[PDB]
RNA sequence: GUAGUUUGUACAGUUUGAGGGUCUAUGAUACCACCAGGAGAUAACUGUACAGGCCAC
């Protein structure tokens, strides 16, 4: 890619509108002290679908300098992996978890327990405390 | 502990239940689906059993059943409207007694037409037409009673030709391949179908039984008019299409009227027969109908049984018509019990030793066979239950207009075409137009244009199979020297009257360079082996050839037409056979050699067929396929059918070689029907399988002389599918242009 | 009574298809808002449960 590389962490990123800023600890492959702020947009995230970033996660990018400030042209995860997104795609109905899915799931089946109050009496959509 | 007890409720939501004890075969499995009837192993496998698409269709099936199980009972206004609907169906176009008279007029006119040409034949109207268990647009059932001095396929073909010549009974078909070979036609004056059969006097007696019941009870006449109109509105009546016959539907509602409590038709065997037993009920053979009120019966002492209740109880036709579909959708087990009305008691499948995965009905006077054998596919059966469901869903739901009902197409068909199982191959998952084994439908890939270089390549490939296996003249000189030497040896040792005649692999035109010396024996003053002690000659010649230090491999064989001895010349190392006045096999070999001598292209195509069958794993009958003799026979049959006939018929007394072989592949893919016509030489006519009764066998490749066993009657239908695949490959791999390496053309093929 | 060459439907695993709130862009300091109780939608191969089809013993 372009020689203006860099790496760092994600200072902030909006999921809804799709841009943010990264705390860059590296500039063009050279480490920095103190870290600086570089703009990022969802289109800069080299991913498919609705691209987004989790605030606080590590990122590797190629950047540029503009009138508004430093902007990261192309952003990926560590090792080129996909990014996460702000987290505050369905759980396994066997176990209530994103770790596996039902065909993949091999643990013995679980009772119909509500997620909110941790009781097998009712389902979570009919939880009284919800 | 209770976590699993709550988890199993999701399985129990759709018919999954744990099993207490191990099955004899499904031992390690612990769970079972009621709808799938397939044993399940564990709970994760049960959720894996939940993902099954068969279990997905079953859930929808059960949901539809439970959905229309709980419709509200019909109101008296609803009952009156249903009565109006069934009487208007029965009267407007349903066969009334007036339309029964019209049907009788139709049968009398057809009887006049047939007896103008076949006066010895006599037409009997019977079946679903005459019974007053009819339909608006039925097929008339007509039985022909004839003197037995005639061929039943011949009279059926003659009646078919008469109806084809006839202009009134249009749409003549020759469906001679069903369980009953029937001619089809269409009466234009009524504009309703008619059919011709013969010899089914059991169904004639059943027809008389039903018609007597009809002259007893009045609800008889509209009920099967309504039921058969539902059945033709769901395409279940086509027994050729894997369905159930209309006569069997007549028997079905007869069983309903027998079993609909309180009963409206009495049974044919019961407590008035003192000394009766339910188990030996098949021994109580019945006979014809007396005074249209009783059924005769006799054991080989006799008597009669009533067909009436002494008061014709009157209930509304709408209630009867609704509870008929109640019985045959939600009350009667269609598959578990054979529909049997010889007794009031329930008769099972193994009681008549019949299979247990579809509907079985019994002919009253042919209790040995199941007349409902045409149900095969499970999917068609579940569609039939769905059509019963759609009928009960509509007709037991109140309408708006004002209550009013009419037998609309879309209310019961639901727009979905019927699940017609393939009438040719009888395998589900594909329709009649989707049958891969159908010979005639192999036309979807027309050939690319045939370059002359491709024609030369095919000519070289077909020629190489002959020239690589053609015997040379020096071998003929050696074989005639062995012939005269063996003649001198047998004359000087056993009998001077012995004279030798080369035949077979030396002289049939189909032998090769290192083939056997097949030699026929002749005796001076003896024109046949009947005057000769064949076993003594065979054993003495075997002993003497054993004493010969120049001939080995000596072994007598008695499986031929006349007993033979196979041996081998040690010096030439050449195998050979000695045959004593072969009864017929030698005459058939001589006829094949004469056919070879008429045109050498016979030998070229036959050698090509042998090598191509070898590379397509079907080389000979020693590998379970067609024999090379059968290959020569079907080659000669192709040359006959390639009009103008390249070989003639001896018993009745310019295509290029690669294109001849490719045209053989083309003819034996689509231009010929194996299940409908016979591969045989004897007649120039396209000899039907119905003519030779080999419809029960896969391929009818019949020897012109050996009429005892069809050669394909020893060959399986899956082998027929394999050789059909080989023919299709010859249309594709051999028939489409390609330019491989020199010498590698046939190897690529 | 049993083998032989074979169709569907399912079968367990593997490889591809929606990744299963998918979808949806609004380029410089903020979004993640607001649940169903549901055990995951095809194509190919392997092994196969079961009936149907066949030829021989
Ligand atoms: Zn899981
Ligand atoms: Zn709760
Ligand atoms: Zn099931
Ligand atoms: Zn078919």
């Amino acid at each position: 890619p372009q020689l203006l590389h860099g790496a760092g962490i994600c200072k902030w990123f909006n999921v809804r509108m799709g841009f943010g800023f990264l705390s860059m600890t590296a500039r063009a492959g050279v480490a920095l002290d103190p870290p600086v702020d570089v703009f990022v947009h969802q289109s800069k995230l080299h991913m498919e679908g609705f691209r987004s970033l989790k605030e606080g996660e590590a990122v590797e990018f190629t950047f540029k300098k503009s009138a508004k400030g430093l902007e990261s042209i192309r952003v990926t995860g560590p090792g080129g992996v996909f990014c996460i997104g702000s987290e505050r795609g369905d759980r396994c109905y066997n176990c209530g978890g994103l770790d596996h899915h039902a065909k993949e799931c091999k643990l013995p089946p679980q009772p119909k327990k509500c997620h909110f109050c941790q009781s097998i009496s009712h389902m979570v959509a009919s939880c009284p405390l919800k | 502990r209770l976590g699993l007890k709550q988890a199993e409720e999701r399985l129990e939501r759709d018919h999954i239940f744990r099993l207490e004890k191990r099955s004899p075969e499904y031992t390690n499995c612990r769970y079972l689906c009621k709808l799938c009837l397939i044993h399940i192993e564990n709970i994760q496998g049960a959720h894996k059993h939940i993902k099954e698409k068969r279990h997905k269709k079953n859930i929808l099936e059960k949901q539809e059943e439970s959905e229309l199980r709980s419709l509200p009972p019909p109101s008296p206004a609803h009952l009156a409207a249903l009565s109006v609907a069934v009487i208007e169906l029965a009267k407007e176009h349903g066969i009334t007694d007036d339309d029964l008279r019209v049907r009788q007029e139709i049968v009398e006119e057809m009887s006049k037409v047939i007896t103008t040409f076949l006066p010895e034949c006599s037409l009997r109207l019977y079946g679903s037409s005459l019974t007053r268990f009819a339909l608006k647009s039925s097929d008339v059932n007509i039985d022909i009673k004839f003197p037995p001095k005639m061929n039943h396929p011949d009279l059926l073909i003659k009646v078919l030709g008469i109806l084809k010549k006839n202009v009134l009974y249009v749409d003549v078909e020759s469906d001679f391949h069903a369980k009953v070979p029937v001619v089809v036609c269409r009466d234009r004056k009524s504009g309703l179908l008619c059919r011709v059969s013969a010899g089914n006097d059991m169904a004639c007696l059943t027809t008389d039984l039903l018609t007597a019941l009809g002259k007893i009870e009045p609800v008889f006449i509209p009920l099967v008019l309504a039921f058969r109109y539902w059945a033709k509105l769901c395409y279940i009546d086509s027994q050729t299409d894997g369905g159930i016959p209309s006569y069997c539907f007549a028997l079905m509602v007869m069983f309903f009227l027998q079993q609909r409590k309180p009963p409206l038709l009495p049974c044919l065997l019961g407590s008035w027969i003192e000394g009766f037993d339910p188990k030996r009920m098949d021994d109580f053979q019945l006979k014809g109908i007396v005074e249209e009120k009783f059924v005769k019966w006799e054991c080989n002492k006799h008597g009669k049984s009533p067909l009436a209740l002494e008061t014709p109880n009157r209930v509304s036709l709408g209630q009867l018509w609704l509870e008929l579909l109640k019985f045959y959708t939600l009350d009667f087990a269609l598959e578990e019990y054979v529909i049997c009305v010889r007794i009031q008691d329930i008769l099972t499948r193994e009681n008549k030793n019949w299979p247990k995965r579809r509907i079985a009905i019994e002919d009253p006077f042919s209790v040995k066979r199941n007349v409902a054998r045409s149900l095969n596919s499970q999917l068609v059966y579940e569609y039939v239950v769905e059509r019963f469901r759609a009928a009960y869903r509509y007709f037991a739901c109140p309408q708006t207009k004002e209550l009013y009902y009419v037998f609309d197409k879309f209310i019961l068909t639901s727009g979905k075409p019927p699940t017609i199982v393939c009438s040719i191959c009888k395998k589900d998952g594909h329709s009649k137009n989707d049958c891969p084994e159908d010979f005639r439908k192999i036309d979807l890939k027309p050939l690319p244009p045939m370059t002359n270089r491709f024609r030369e390549i095919l000519d070289l490939v077909c020629k190489r199979c002959f020239d690589e296996l053609s015997p040379p003249c020096s071998e003929q000189h050696n074989r005639e020297q062995i012939l005269i030497g063996l003649e001198k040896f047998i004359q000087k040792e056993y009998d001077e009257k012995a004279r030798l005649c080369l035949f077979g692999s030396s002289k049939n035109g189909f032998g090769f360079r290192d083939s056997d010396l097949d030699i026929c024996m002749t005796l001076e003053g003896h024109e046949n082996a009947e005057k000769l002690n064949c076993k003594e000659i065979i054993e003495n010649l075997a002993k003497i050839l054993k004493r010969h230090p120049g001939l080995r491999n000596i072994l007598p064989i008695t499986t031929a037409k006349v007993p033979i001895v196979k041996f081998e010349h040690r010096r030439s190392g050449l195998e050979g056979d000695i045959s004593l006045y072969n009864t017929l096999a030698q005459h058939n070999t001589r006829m094949l050699a004469t056919y070879a001598a008429i045109d050498p292209r016979v030998q070229y195509l036959g050698y090509t067929m042998k090598v191509f069958a070898k590379r397509c794993d079907i080389g000979d009958a020693s590998r379970g396929s067609l024999s090379s003799y059968a290959y020569i026979l079907m080659v000669l049959y192709f040359l006959q059918q390639r009009k103008p006939p390249v070989i003639p018929v001896l018993q009745e007394i310019t295509e290029s070689l690669g294109e001849l072989w490719l045209g053989l592949l083309r003819f034996y893919t689509e231009e010929f029907d194996f299940k409908e016509y016979v591969i045989s030489i004897r007649q120039k006519k396209l000899l039907t399988t119905f003519e030779k009764q080999w419809t029960s066998k896969c391929i009818a490749i019949e020897d012109p002389f050996d009429l005892n066993h069809n050669l394909g009657a020893g060959v399986s239908r899956k082998m027929t599918n394999f050789i059909m695949k080989a023919f299709i490959n010859g249309r594709k791999l051999f028939g489409t242009p390609f330019y491989p390496l020199i010498g590698r053309e046939a190897e690529y093929f």
